[PDB]
RNA sequence: GUGAACAGCCUCUAGUUGAUAGAAUAAUGUAGAUAAGGGAAGUCGGCAAAAUAGAUCCGUAACUUCGGGAUAAGGAUUGGC
RNA sequence: CGUGGAGGUCAGUGACGAAGCCUAGACCGUAAGGUCGGGUCGAACGGCCUCUAGUGCAGAUCUUGGUGGUAGUAGCAAAUAUUCAAAUGAGAACUUUGAAGACUGAAGUGGGGAAAGGUUCCACGUCAACAGCAGUUGGACGUGGGUUAGUCGAUCCUAAGA
RNA sequence: GAAAUUGUUGAAAGGGAAGGGCAUUUGAUCAGACA
């Protein structure tokens, strides 16, 4: 059931007392589980421009809160997941406070 | 495709290091292709690999 | 040739349970080393750290 | 050709071999006996829930210092272990050992593992490097599998002599008792 | 580039991203730290750690083979525009 | 009493199964030991009268070869560090490309050379073994290709010395 | 294709070792023998 979400994820209650070479590593590992929470899938793809705006400020310098876009879409045939799979992108935006979870509509 | 050959033999063509030379990856199939120097230089004047310019080390606060 | 080729797999056989890293790894395990217990050591001078 | 010592029906029975297969002894001898005896179709899924860290096999044997977890109530054992690596094998023995038994015409639904036994290979012989220059094995015990699988069969006057004193007994009762 | 300097720290050309990994943060460790009041009472013994340090100016004892001792000791100061 | 060979003898037993081996099956001798049945296997071996010796093992910190307990345990922690998609594939923490993040920081993790090694150099194929995890990759394995000199060296001269 | 050693099935025992000796129960098992 294809259905595109905006979300604000607080990353810094994620990431508290984590050593510093192993932050920017474990955020990563947050989305795939955060992902997991909303839509209900294992396999969940992270976009290139994603992974940029996560390692930005090093490994130890990672956002307090980030403003995701989640899409559910269907999955190829001959594939052992099941026929629904996540693909989180970001959206660029001035402050990520302030916003709550949002429906994109589709066309 | 293994493609050390052509990271290597490119860099040695447009004479920069290995760290410079830049092999798109929608064209792995005509890259692989290529295994003499002489189709690197037309592989690349037409557009698929190229040079990747300096990086800055400016002066201005010095 | 594939019965050839076959023979090759029959005789690799003896030397890959021996974990010999190729057909020519003729390395000779010494039966029982010399400086590992032929001494005696007491105060002084010892033969090793 | 042969197998252990079996006590059953070879008409209705497909099997399967792995010679020299390089894993673990202690591994793939746990993760036969936890399979041992089980309907093929049950034994399949839990397989595959292994994998997935839902379901752990008991070490019962080969399980000194092994650390503890939960999953092991089921079977009643606080040492459980979820090893990988020989559960891609074994399970790929009774894709095999289910392949076997529709080339003989078999029913899928009765069929049922019967047999499986596993023991030692001829170990690898690879050294290593310690202090002082001393040379210590450094080996492997791969292991042979073998299984067989079996449907299962909807089922489960002796003379006595006495003596003559005890041949009159019966008798006198049977006069007496009406 | 900073600086007395091929010191240390950061960068450009060039090269590497190899050294088993994943999850949790109990004790005891190995490596590195901070601590109220007192300041060696600790201990075979100030072992160790702390303190001092670069630079300009003032100032320097006993002794001495008259060359040294000497950075003796001790005291003021350091940014920016 | 037993074992290896020798001279006799049973016109001894034997591919219709000789030795060997296994056997909480049977019998005899106080005992060393002897005989029989069953299973395995495939080709020679016994009884008695004597002869002969490299003739009997549990130990020698014995000798060579083989296997365990310990134990799926100790461990695989110096050298600041990895991450996401795509292709390749039966398979990807580890291979290739792109996008990121860092480091060696010109007495370097860079560019060449002398001793020393001898084809490791490069391409094509390709993973049973090795690379103390993995492997599609490699300094591995299989097959081939590749070092051009009147001027660079040796060759010539002499030093301590032979 | 012996033994160490290991696997599977079957039988049996088990309160800080195991194994041994004399006698019998219990279960399993086995030749002999009267015509």
């Amino acid at each position: 059931d294809v259905v595109t979400r905006e979300y604000t994820i607080n990353l810094h209650k994620r990431l508290h007392g984590v050593s510093f070479k192993k932050r920017a590593p474990r955020a990563v590992k947050e989305i795939k589980k955060f992902a997991k929470l909303h839509m209900g899938t294992d396999d969940v793809r992270l976009a290139p421009e994603l992974n940029q705006a996560i390692w930005k400020r090093g490994v130890k310098g990672v956002e307090y809160r980030l403003r995701l876009r989640i899409s559910r879409k269907r999955n190829e045939e001959e594939d052992a997941k099941n026929p629904l799979f996540s693909y989180v992108e970001p959206v660029l935006v001035a402050s990520a406070k302030g916003l709550q979870t949002v429906v994109v509509e589709e066309d | 495709a293994n493609l050390r050959t052509q990271k290597r033999l490119a860099a040695s063509v447009v004479g920069v290091g290995k760290r410079k030379v830049w092999l798109d990856p929608n064209e792995t199939s005509e890259i692989a292709q290529a295994n003499s120097r002489n189709a690197i230089r037309k592989l690349v004047k037409n557009g698929t690999i190229v040079k990747k310019a300096v990086t800055v080390h400016s002066k201005s606060r010095t | 040739r594939s019965k050839a080729d076959r023979m090759a797999k029959m005789e690799r056989r003896e030397r890959n349970r021996h974990a010999k890293q190729g057909e020519s790894d003729r390395h000779n395990a010494v039966s029982l080393s010399k400086h590992l217990f032929s001494g005696k050591r007491g105060v002084g001078k010892t033969d090793f750290r | 050709a042969r197998y252990g010592a079996t006590s059953t029906n070879p008409a209705k029975s497909a099997s399967a071999r792995g010679s020299y297969l390089r894993v673990s002894f202690k591994n793939t001898r746990e993760t036969a006996q936890a399979i041992n005896g089980w309907e093929l179709t049950k034994a399949q899924k839990y397989l595959e829930q292994v994998l997935d860290h839902q379901r752990a096999i008991p070490f019962r044997r080969f399980n000194s210092s092994i650390g503890r977890t939960a999953q092991g109530k089921e079977f009643g054992v606080t040492k459980a272990r979820w090893p990988a690596k020989s559960v891609k094998f074994v399970q790929g023995l009774l894709q095999n050992a289910a392949a076997n038994a529709e080339a003989k015409g078999l029913d899928a639904t009765k069929l049922y593992v019967s047999h499986i036994q596993v023991n030692q290979a001829p170990k690898q012989r690879r050294r290593t490097y310690r202090a002082h220059g001393r040379i210590n094995k450094y080996e492997s015990s791969p292991s042979h599998i073998e299984l067989v699988v079996t449907e299962k069969e909807e089922a489960v006057k002796k003379v006595v002599r006495l003596t003559s004193r005890q041949r009159g007994r019966i008798a006198a009762q049977k006069r007496i008792a009406a």
